[PDB]
């Protein structure tokens, strides 16, 4: 003798897929008035945001099948495509261009890396040619068998940024529309998937800042306790490793070079911005990293490795394998520009057992080939004065060695490349869960 | 507590102040457009490009559209205006032979749906009935 | 079925006010139970942008229809309720014949037609009555 | 007599006027070439957005009365007793001699309380319907 | 004993309205792809079967003339071709001055100098680089300027020209409207409907029947059969200028053929941006045409002239006459055939004398091909329609066709009735002529003896 | 014993903004000549437009913070732009021209004002160039190669030149703003309200009547007039930064002239693109003038300086001036008539002092400009093509824009000078008496009344 009851407001939720919405803080907006996010972002946040503890509640969490991180990578590319949309064209540019060598006070490292090229460039009248010249990185030149061309000169729609556009790294808040809510995952050591126990709801995610980078993740959320390591199948080799720091290990980088930024008009207000003459001498770009607080962080890489691999397991570490220069180098764009750090140094030490610093070359290239597509490209304008970059590594992307035999010796190579990576390290510990307030059960009481 | 935090209480403890999540539906909506609008400016920069626009504004529509979902369904079994209603359709101990000491304690919202949800359906299509019936008797007595 | 009495006299139509009158925005749950459209369904609305516009238009037209008549049936003191009766008075300017030749030998449609003129004023009337009956109820609760 | 007529009527006179106060609410003005109005820049979304916030907010309204306890009824008594700390003024002063402008006003500052009163007021009677029922 | 109000909720009755409805369809998925253009339109299934709910004693008034699902039609087709076509290649390097000479690779003398070998210097505007191209255009599409010889293309003059996606398939895959919710369909079911007026066999359904949005003038093409008789339909008969759309309730069979066994010549212009001129033909060029079984026209001009004594008197003489002149678009029976554009001269089918006094061979019709498109007889947009490799057929059913009429004076001893047509309405008039659109409006009042409890 | 009691439908509302949408009355096709007034303002008005007395009832209004003239602003300058948007671009212009000047019959005012322009331009083929001439006004064209005959076009350097399309008129028409579902506009019928103070007899509107959204600088023309007194108002009067907006009672008449003949030339540049130059002239040149009643001017300016004294003290010396130094688009009236756009230098008029003490007109000189950067803006500059004939526009100035300068020393003589600029000014005037207001149906009240 029971009745069904129908409630209304129940708290329960499913699982489920919807667009999260962008935030930021708004005290940084007059700040970062021309910033790409802020722009976007223009929605504030809660001043001080409080999230809920729901005692007693065991939630389940995959990191690898989250839809936020899609809706992070898409609205991310969606931002920078809209960005680069009303800026002008540099199709004009693809003209023959006369380039000799720099030899102005070189160092050794720098021979044949810079090209001084001048070539003709339409004028503000359509019918009158101006003879300019320009600096070129190598790495933006091809040789036509002195004459040279741009990369992609008849093959992708180069598209030169706005140069008031500032594209550094912001926090951002993805809030949940009304109706859904976000579970976050407070356990310690969470690796990064299964059931999780410390569970609270937030209306809006922390601070994530959308930072872009390769081999080596910059500016995350350090870990609780250790350095956690997660991978949808450790032993499955074709899976990338990501390595979470509880320790941040700090990098300077710099660009020793008093750029100009020389000003040419295409046409009716279109600019084009070109790397004037280098003033004082030229020098390679590179960046610093503590030798004993890498070492030490290797160390605890390698510790945390050998317990899902054994005891007695050897694990070396291995520069990254052949490929693009976009996926074989730590790439970032700190300051304005792309830098291209080659991170041989930081993986060349085989821990089969237990002031200065690391110096990593970097080059410099302006036509940028981002999100890995072919056709499209973004020109990146010089910056004037030397850059000083500070960061902190707080992520590694690694992958063991595809070992056949027993490989007791474990190998980690740099890897990556995939940006769902990056923005996966950060956005692990929400899910997004739809709230379905009507349910019904039992009770002694019928209608009367 | 909060918006979910009874969602680890018991059934009959979460029972109590369901109005937060009730509340909250519609509050969400009426708080993030009253933010979306007047408080930062910058609508051109929401306007910018139109597809942003329109994924907010369906994103609203489908909010507003489910809520009158679960409005219209408890129209239809005779509880609108109501958070707890009691109805003339029996518990079959097909869908859960739990007695109400079973579930009512030592038992979680969350499980309850995860454990009746086959039935959700079937429950729904009985209500309806046990209503028609109701409004058509209502109509006679008339 | 669906204004399967639309023929019929208005006496044998009334039997099915429940069926015509639930399918009123039946969209708000038969879209919910097409899932909103298969997920290439909802890109393809989004990609393009008229269609999307055109369609939202539409479903928002729709709520606020029924979100209207909804007011109308609550404001008169009948939420709820798909018959009720009214503390109003026939007015013989409205309709001055008797209650077999309205209640049979004539369809929905001719009396619709018939008092198409006198609407407004019997809503007003309505809301009205419940107005007064709603401060009688505080009365009385005070009392 | 029309819409806000009893904006400055005293408070007991002004409720008369309810009725249409709350018709204006959801009906609004547009219910005309279209072609020109799919524009998304102009005439577009921003409209369709004025309309949605309209519905928006009149569901809100109408949630927080079935919430209250009040559903369906624009007059309506509860259960939760007048504290003199939200006024210590009496109904001869407020329902004379004062404009629900003026008391909007005065009493802005309370309703947030008052509204928490009402919800948890309603519940309470809800779940003593429920075992009252059951017995 | 005295009246009082009483308010209903659910009462059937409608009143008409311009609405705004959603294009449904099968949910077949896999066909085409989804690069259909309707696929990806009209996305929503159409699982449930139709409802066709009937209506005993209801008798409604239908206007195909003044039907709001044309206009909605109508212009939905134009919104989504404008849109398919949006996102494609521009073609503007390529109306440049072009040097052209005849083919003559094996033509017939049906082809004579009807295919234009043309060469020009492209350009991708982005660079000081010239790459000479060629390219065989049609002489439709290639007009001389100093009147071997220097021509340009035709839409030079008037409107940039877009090049249509490849990937992007026109084909006509049947769709359903349903309106939206609150709205209802009424359709009406009785046999020989003659358009307008008042219709007894009634009923509601909340989608229409599966209609081909198909795109042709002076025959209609894979439309519905009407009900055991020849229907003719006009707004104003009497009145010359309307046109006269004539129903069948037989199909033609039209087979329609492109013998030559062209290739392409894909051409870069920028980044991404392809334009596919039309390469060598290979084999001998003969003239694409299309055959009809010349006893089944036979008989269907038959009856249609049965039909039209009905209405004429059947003592007058009818006779059937070739198109007057104008552009291609009217003067032709135009359709796309397997992704190319056809373009057919129907005298050979209008061509017959009437008197009211009472094999295997097939009726030839010559047809022309052109590349560029100037769509629904629009100045300002110009299609290019990309080569199509191999021999093209279609197998088509002619289900109706549009007549014209020129007044024979007063005296009127002969009718002459030509095709005619080039107002697209009247293409999806043929289908939605059975069915409106009303809006329901549940709520109403009514007299009782009742007296409200308080 | 008193309860608690819920009212929903109560008749109070709060300040806030929302999104206004505009209505005309009655355009019907005859005033939608293309006019992006009448074909973009779909929505019509009601043909008899209800207003509501509201009996003991004050409010606060603010001219110079009210949301209203910020939406105008930005709905008339997206109106702007996407009537622009899809108009031929004149990006093949912006190329060297032979220029000479014109001599034909050109009488001594308008000497070096008009050039002969030839110059290199496209055709529908990317192959062929054609030779053609047309006529620019001094202002649209710069001088470049000086160390003489080769000029460019003003705006081949800052932004690329659209051309505003034929056969779509930018005239004004009235314009109704309308609230939304749920909100109310408040109308204040105070009259010599000087826009900021409380106002009592206020009327509710469900939209504003007919707003003309016409574009001047220094003078405010077909406005809506005071009654029975010259208004002044400011945000601070005694803030030397802000603009002092004048608002008369009688309209000044004033007709404005092109007498040139001109012919409007078509030359294609595209497939399917055509620009308009102006041809020639059939008759002789003379220069654009406006004629203003120097009767009527003497007593309105008599009326302006004897309400200036109210607020300057009865016993200071009003002194006017011209326009100080700046661009055409500041110190000189701009107004669009029939199309083309003046540019009239008003020293004519504000050239009188003050100390408290027939059927000629003040003839105005006028420049005409072409190539416009329209609302402050660098970014784009609209091409307004030529017109055929000889225009008139007969209008009525009904407001003043006047900018009084320090004086902070020997302060018995201030000087006001025409000013603005600011087009949110040149509406401010029409929409100071409405204010929007969000209705907040529920509230709750005591009464003795408890539910059972
Ligand atoms: C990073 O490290 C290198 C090496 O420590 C620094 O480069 C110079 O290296 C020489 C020795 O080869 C030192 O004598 C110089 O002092 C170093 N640079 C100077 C003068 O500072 C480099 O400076 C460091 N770069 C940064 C920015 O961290
Ligand atoms: C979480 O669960 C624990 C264990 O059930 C709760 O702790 C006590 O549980 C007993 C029942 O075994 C209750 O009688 C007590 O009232 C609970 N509280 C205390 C302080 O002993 C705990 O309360 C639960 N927390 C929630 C639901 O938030
Ligand atoms: C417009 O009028 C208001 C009042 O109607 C003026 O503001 C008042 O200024 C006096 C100064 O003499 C103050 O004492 C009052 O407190 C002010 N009241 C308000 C409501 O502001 C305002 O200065 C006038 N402005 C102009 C330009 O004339
Ligand atoms: C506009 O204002 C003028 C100025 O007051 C009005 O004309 C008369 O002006 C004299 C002084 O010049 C005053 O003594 C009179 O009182 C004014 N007339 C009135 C009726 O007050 C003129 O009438 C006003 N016009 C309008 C339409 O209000
Ligand atoms: C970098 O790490 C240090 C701790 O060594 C911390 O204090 C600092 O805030 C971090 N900065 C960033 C930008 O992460
Ligand atoms: C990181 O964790 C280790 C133990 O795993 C601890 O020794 C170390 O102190 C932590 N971080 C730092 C640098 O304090
Ligand atoms: C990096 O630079 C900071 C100053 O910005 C300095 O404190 C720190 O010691 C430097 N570390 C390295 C490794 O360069
Ligand atoms: C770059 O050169 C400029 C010349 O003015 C000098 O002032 C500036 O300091 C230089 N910057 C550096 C740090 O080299
Ligand atoms: C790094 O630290 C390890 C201890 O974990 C030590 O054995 C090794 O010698 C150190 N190497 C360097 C070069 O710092
Ligand atoms: C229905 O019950 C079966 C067990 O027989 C279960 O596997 C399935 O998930 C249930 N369906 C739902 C929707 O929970
Ligand atoms: C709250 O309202 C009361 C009565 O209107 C008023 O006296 C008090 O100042 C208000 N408090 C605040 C912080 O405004
Ligand atoms: C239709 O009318 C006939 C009488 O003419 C009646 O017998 C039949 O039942 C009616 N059908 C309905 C209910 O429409
Ligand atoms: C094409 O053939 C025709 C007819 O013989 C001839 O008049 C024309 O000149 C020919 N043109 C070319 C380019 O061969
Ligand atoms: C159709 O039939 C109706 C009968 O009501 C008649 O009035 C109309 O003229 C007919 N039209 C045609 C085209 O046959
Ligand atoms: C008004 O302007 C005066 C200067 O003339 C300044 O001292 C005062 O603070 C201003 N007041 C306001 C309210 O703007």
């Amino acid at each position: 003798n029971l009745w069904v009851t129908v409630y209304y407001g129940v708290p329960v939720w499913k699982d489920a897929e919807t667009t999260l919405f962008c935030a930021s803080d708004a005290k940084a907006y007059e700040t970062k008035k021309h910033n790409v996010w802020a722009t976007h972002c223009c929605v504030p946040t809660d001043p001080n945001p409080q999230e809920i503890h729901l005692e007693n509640v065991t939630e389940e969490f995959n990191m690898w099948k989250n839809n936020m991180v899609e809706q992070m990578h898409t609205d991310i590319i969606s931002l920078w495509d809209q960005s680069l949309k009303p800026c002008v064209k540099l199709t004009p540019l693809c003209v023959t261009l006369q380039c000799t060598n720099v030899t102005n006070n070189i160092t050794d490292d720098m021979r044949g890396e810079l090209k001084n090229c001048s070539f003709n460039m339409t004028t503000e009248l359509r019918d009158k040619k101006q003879k300019v010249y320009s600096l070129f990185y190598r790495l933006d030149v091809v040789q036509i068998n002195k004459e040279y061309r741009l990369i992609n000169c008849n093959t992708s729609a180069i598209t030169q940024a706005c140069p008031k556009v500032s594209f550094e790294p912001i926090p951002i808040h993805y809030c949940a529309p009304a109706g859904f809510a976000i579970l976050k995952c407070k356990d310690k050591k969470f690796n990064g998937t299964g059931p999780c126990t410390n569970v609270s709801t937030v209306q809006c995610t922390h601070g994530i800042k959308p930072v872009v980078s390769t081999q080596l993740l910059l500016n995350g959320s350090l870990a609780e306790e250790e350095v956690i390591i997660r991978s949808e199948n450790i032993t499955n080799n074709a899976k990338n490793i990501l390595v979470q720091l509880n320790e941040s290990v700090q990098i300077n980088c710099t660009r020793p070079n008093n750029n100009t930024r020389k000003s040419i008009r295409i046409g009716p207000g279109q600019w084009f911005y070109a790397t004037g003459d280098i003033i004082g001498d030229i020098r390679q770009a590179h960046c610093n990293v503590s030798k004993a607080t890498w070492n030490e962080t290797l160390g605890k890489v390698v510790k945390q490795l050998r317990k899902h691999f054994g005891n007695n397991t050897i694990i070396r570490f291995a520069n990254s394998s052949g490929g693009d220069l976009e996926v074989t180098t730590h790439s970032f764009n700190c300051g304005g520009e792309f830098f291209y750090c080659n991170t041989s140094g930081l993986f060349n030490s085989t821990w089969i057992s237990n002031n200065d610093s690391i110096t990593l070359p970097c080059r410099i290239k302006q036509i940028i080939n981002m999100w890995q597509r072919i056709g499209q490209a973004m020109y990146a304008p010089p910056i004037q004065g030397v850059i000083r970059c500070v960061s902190n590594i707080t992520g590694l992307i690694l992958t063991r060695d595809g070992g056949s035999t027993n490989s007791t010796t474990e190998t980690f190579r740099p890897g990556g490349g995939d940006m769902r990576d990056n923005w996966r390290s950060e956005l692990y510990k929400y899910k997004v869960v739809k709230i379905e307030p009507l349910g019904v059960a039992p009770t002694r009481c019928k209608r009367r | 507590l909060g918006f979910l935090g009874a969602a680890g209480s018991t059934m009959g403890a979460a029972s109590m102040t369901l109005t937060v999540q009730a509340r909250n539906l519609l509050s969400g909506i009426v708080q993030q457009q009253s933010n979306l609008l007047r408080a930062p400016e910058c609508q051109q920069h929401l306007l910018k490009l139109t597809v942003w626009g329109i994924k907010q504004l369906q994103a609203r529509v489908l909010a507003v559209e489910r809520y009158l979902r679960d409005q219209q369904l408890l129209g239809i079994w005779g509880c609108s205006g109501k958070l707890i209603c009691c109805t003339n359709v029996p518990w079959n101990s097909t869908w859960s032979n739990r007695n109400l000491s079973e579930i009512w304690d030592n038992m979680t919202w969350l499980q309850w749906d995860k454990e009746i949800s086959n039935y959700t359906q079937i429950i729904y299509g009985l209500l309806e009935e046990s209503q028609n019936q109701q409004e058509k008797n209502e109509q006679d007595l008339l």
